[PDB]
RNA sequence: CCCCGCGGACGCUACGCCGCGACGAGUAGGAGGGCCGCUGCGGUGAGCCUUGAAGCCUAGGGCGCGGGCCCGGGUGGAGCCG
RNA sequence: GAGGCCACGCGCGCGUCCCCCGAAGAGGGGGACGGCGGAGCGAGCGCACGGGGUCGGCGGCGACGUCGGCU
RNA sequence: CCCCCCCGGCAGCAGCACUCGCCGAAUCCCGGGGCCGAGGGAGCGAGACCCGUCGCCGCGCUCUCCCCCCUCGGGGGGGCC
């Protein structure tokens, strides 16, 4: 099966690896931005509630 | 369950002489070979026309 | 003559290598550029509709032209019309499928039979699932499994279909070779809907699953292959 | 020749590298790396010896058989995969990490809870339930066959001996050389014994393992103990 | 110009062997195959047999989808089978 | 001008476009593209989601009591 | 409490405060259970000889040179126009 089995697909659509390459590295990208940015609102959270 | 009908599956054809004779069986093995082995559609029709029988192989007259 | 013919044959081999590698190259770049003619009209349609919001007017969208009909009725008792319509649409079993152009001959046919399918309007995911998963070729009147490019090219090469990107391509947009390239590939033997249906017996609009169902055929073959 | 490189593609997905053809490429400098252009002996010769035997002989190895069966088994195909056991990874769950208390649920070591160290080469985990605890030595046991409870120890910075292997711990057996039929019993040094090489081990791993044990309370009754179903208690509903 | 090696599996009863794909309900009825079975005749097995044929019996061992068949043990006493 | 991507990577000559001086907006000097032009060749190790399973993994038990025989 | 405001601002956003969708070229990663292992001479090459670790496909390193970080030659990285 392709879709299931990696070289099998790239051996029917040699562009899938670089789209599934493209996929992983921008979902890594997002998931960094949203996790910096969660732990930015918590940070500015903390900042507000003991700012003394 | 599959819609399709089975009367017509079996193709009625001659696939070797129903003769016993050992030299036209010798002589259907090397137009046998010479059918596969060439492209000549020549071959293909000499052979079919080997396995048949005598009233499909009418004699032919000199004139 | 040895070191002359051991010339010649490498020269072969290195000739053969290097068009196995053109081809391949070629594959590479035509399906880059259907990934970018696809994500072109996926967003084409979000920009219509939105202008014509902005105008405050109504944006209907082009009416589907690619069907995924799914045979659900089995093979007892049919009327002889409705057995000749399924026979032209090459579902003569239960839960097959096959891709339909659109238009007003073949969506008088889909009435005829529609009791017995429920059809709708495949989109791009669906279309790769069921030619990947289960997408086998008619090479010389026999089922064979399209594990190869080669497959393809050398039974529709000469209308330029020539790997599974193309025969996507030319199922999802209906292209000027939709017919040869439909028919190369043998109608899809789908598994039983897991998660059961509805009600095989009446209309979906009714509760049931024969019919037009507009894009919920996505959701029936998810469930199917 | 070269000294070896690193891969210059850091894997991130099993299969696919980070880096493009083209990033290899220029990451690779394969622009200036082209290039264009630029056995063992059969026989052997030995002196034969002897007057007017020729002067050598040309005598080869592998010399050709002498007796054929009257049929043969063809060659398999081949299957790119299928590596041998040796060269198998070796996975290890996530539960168990160094210093857990493990139960055990098979062996006549059955219900015991025992004390985790290490994976081997092979996968199967070393564990002592000090022996002065719960009668369980140095002993190879298998994952699979194991319960990881939640309770653990700080066994870092505590040596393991090196020679502590498969090799180690593997059977050993004495029949049956020089013996074909029996009409005298074979059954002696069936009573295994315990080497004095597995003594010190023992004796050097649970110096070192024991204290750390005695460090958190009634953790040796715990390990004394061993584990049992109640009628009441389900092991679904159990928090290990 | 093969030769430090003089070497290199199996096959192809061609009425044989091998590959791939689809298919499998059935009365009346039709056809094919039968190394299914009975009896006798022409050939053939330098076939079997009083150191035990045919037949029969058998909680014995098996083979074949099947028709059926082979072998072990007993009884039997002169013929029998591929 | 203080980042990301590319299945982009030899020369020579030819063409197409862009740039400079342009002393006829001549003639040369530079970039980008090319599917153009008469002349042979990369090999050497590996890893594997790669034309249908292997282990170059292991244990226990075996004669008057037990092992196997789905018939 | 409801509606209009002269107008909103911030955060989040089909919500990891489980109110209400359709989806994936706008989709990927990982894990668990079950059933299965059919096939068996794939070598254009050395003129094979230990049982063809072979074809297609996807990669890594060397036939260039600098460094960096751990071990004590081995391992892991940055590249090098
Ligand atoms: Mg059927
Ligand atoms: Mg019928
Ligand atoms: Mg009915
Ligand atoms: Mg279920
Ligand atoms: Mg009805
Ligand atoms: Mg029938
Ligand atoms: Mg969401
Ligand atoms: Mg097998």
């Amino acid at each position: 099966n392709p879709l299931k089995n990696l070289r099998i697909m790239l051996k029917l659509n040699p562009y899938a690896k670089t789209m599934r390459r493209n996929t992983i590295l921008r979902q890594a990208r997002n998931h960094k931005l949203r996790v910096d940015k969660a732990a930015a609102a918590a940070a500015a959270l903390q900042a507000k509630s003991d700012e003394k | 369950g599959v819609d399709i009908r089975h009367n017509k599956d079996r193709k009625v054809r001659r696939k070797e002489p129903k003769s016993q004779d050992i030299y036209l069986r010798l002589l259907v093995k090397l137009y046998r070979f010479l059918a596969r082995r060439t492209n000549s559609t020549f071959n293909q029709v000499v052979l079919k026309r080997l396995f048949m029988s005598r009233t499909n192989r009418p004699p032919l007259s000199l004139s | 003559n040895f070191a002359e013919l051991k010339i010649k044959r490498l020269r072969k081999k290195f000739a053969q290598k290097m068009l196995r590698k053109a081809r391949r190259k070629l594959i590479y770049e035509k399906a880059k550029h259907y990934h970018k003619e696809y994500r072109q009209m996926y967003r084409t349609e979000i920009r219509m509709a939105r202008m014509a919001r902005k105008a405050g007017n109504f944006y209907v969208p082009a009416e589907p032209k690619l069907a995924f009909v799914i045979r659900i009725r089995g093979i007892n008792g049919v009327s002889p019309k409705v057995r000749k319509v399924l026979q032209l649409l090459r579902l003569r079993q239960i839960f097959n499928g096959t891709f339909v152009k659109l238009n007003k001959a073949s969506i008088n046919m889909l009435r005829i039979v529609e009791p017995y399918i429920a059809w709708g309007y495949p989109n791009l995911k669906s279309v790769n699932e069921l030619i990947y998963k289960r997408g086998y070729g008619k090479i010389n009147k026999k089922r064979i499994a399209l594990t190869d490019n080669a497959l393809i090219a050398r039974s529709l090469g000469k209308y330029g279909i020539i790997c599974m990107e193309d025969l996507i391509h030319e199922i999802y947009t209906v292209g000027k070779r939709f017919k040869e390239a439909n028919n190369f590939l043998w109608p899809f033997k789908l598994s039983s809907p897991r998660g059961g249906m509805k009600k095989k017996t009446t209309h979906f609009v009714e509760g049931g699953d024969a019919g037009n169902r507009e894009d919920q055929i996505n959701r029936l073959i998810r469930r199917m292959n | 020749k070269g000294k070896p490189h690193c891969s210059r593609n850091p894997v991130l997905v099993r299969g696919i590298g980070r880096y493009s053809r083209s990033a290899m490429y220029s990451r690779k400098a394969m622009y200036k790396r082209k290039y264009s252009a630029a056995k063992v002996l059969a026989t052997v010769t030995k002196p034969v010896g002897g007057d007017k035997n020729g002067g050598t002989r040309v005598v080869k190895l592998r010399k050709m058989p002498r007796y054929y069966p009257t049929e043969d088994v063809p060659r398999k195909l081949l299957s790119h995969g299928k590596k041998p056991f040796s060269q198998h990874v070796r996975k290890l769950r996530a539960s168990i990490t160094p210093g857990t208390i493990l139960i055990i649920l098979t062996g006549r070591h059955r219900g015991k809870r025992v004390v985790f160290l290490k994976q081997l080469a092979s996968g199967l985990l070393l564990v002592t339930g000090p022996l002065v605890l719960n009668r369980v030595p140095l002993r190879r046991t298998h994952q699979k066959f194991v319960i990881a409870t939640s309770t653990k120890i700080d066994i870092s910075n505590v040596k393991i001996p090196k020679h502590l292997t498969d090799a180690y711990f593997k059977k050993k057996k004495l029949r049956k050389p020089r013996h074909q039929e029996g009409e005298i019993f074979d059954t002696e040094k069936e009573k295994y014994e315990i080497t004095e090489q597995r003594k010190i081990d023992q004796k050097a791993v649970d110096s070192q393992i024991l204290p750390k044990i005695k460090a958190i309370p009634q953790l040796q009754g715990y390990l004394r103990s061993v584990f049992a179903l109640t009628n009441g208690i389900y092991p679904h509903k159990l928090v290990f």
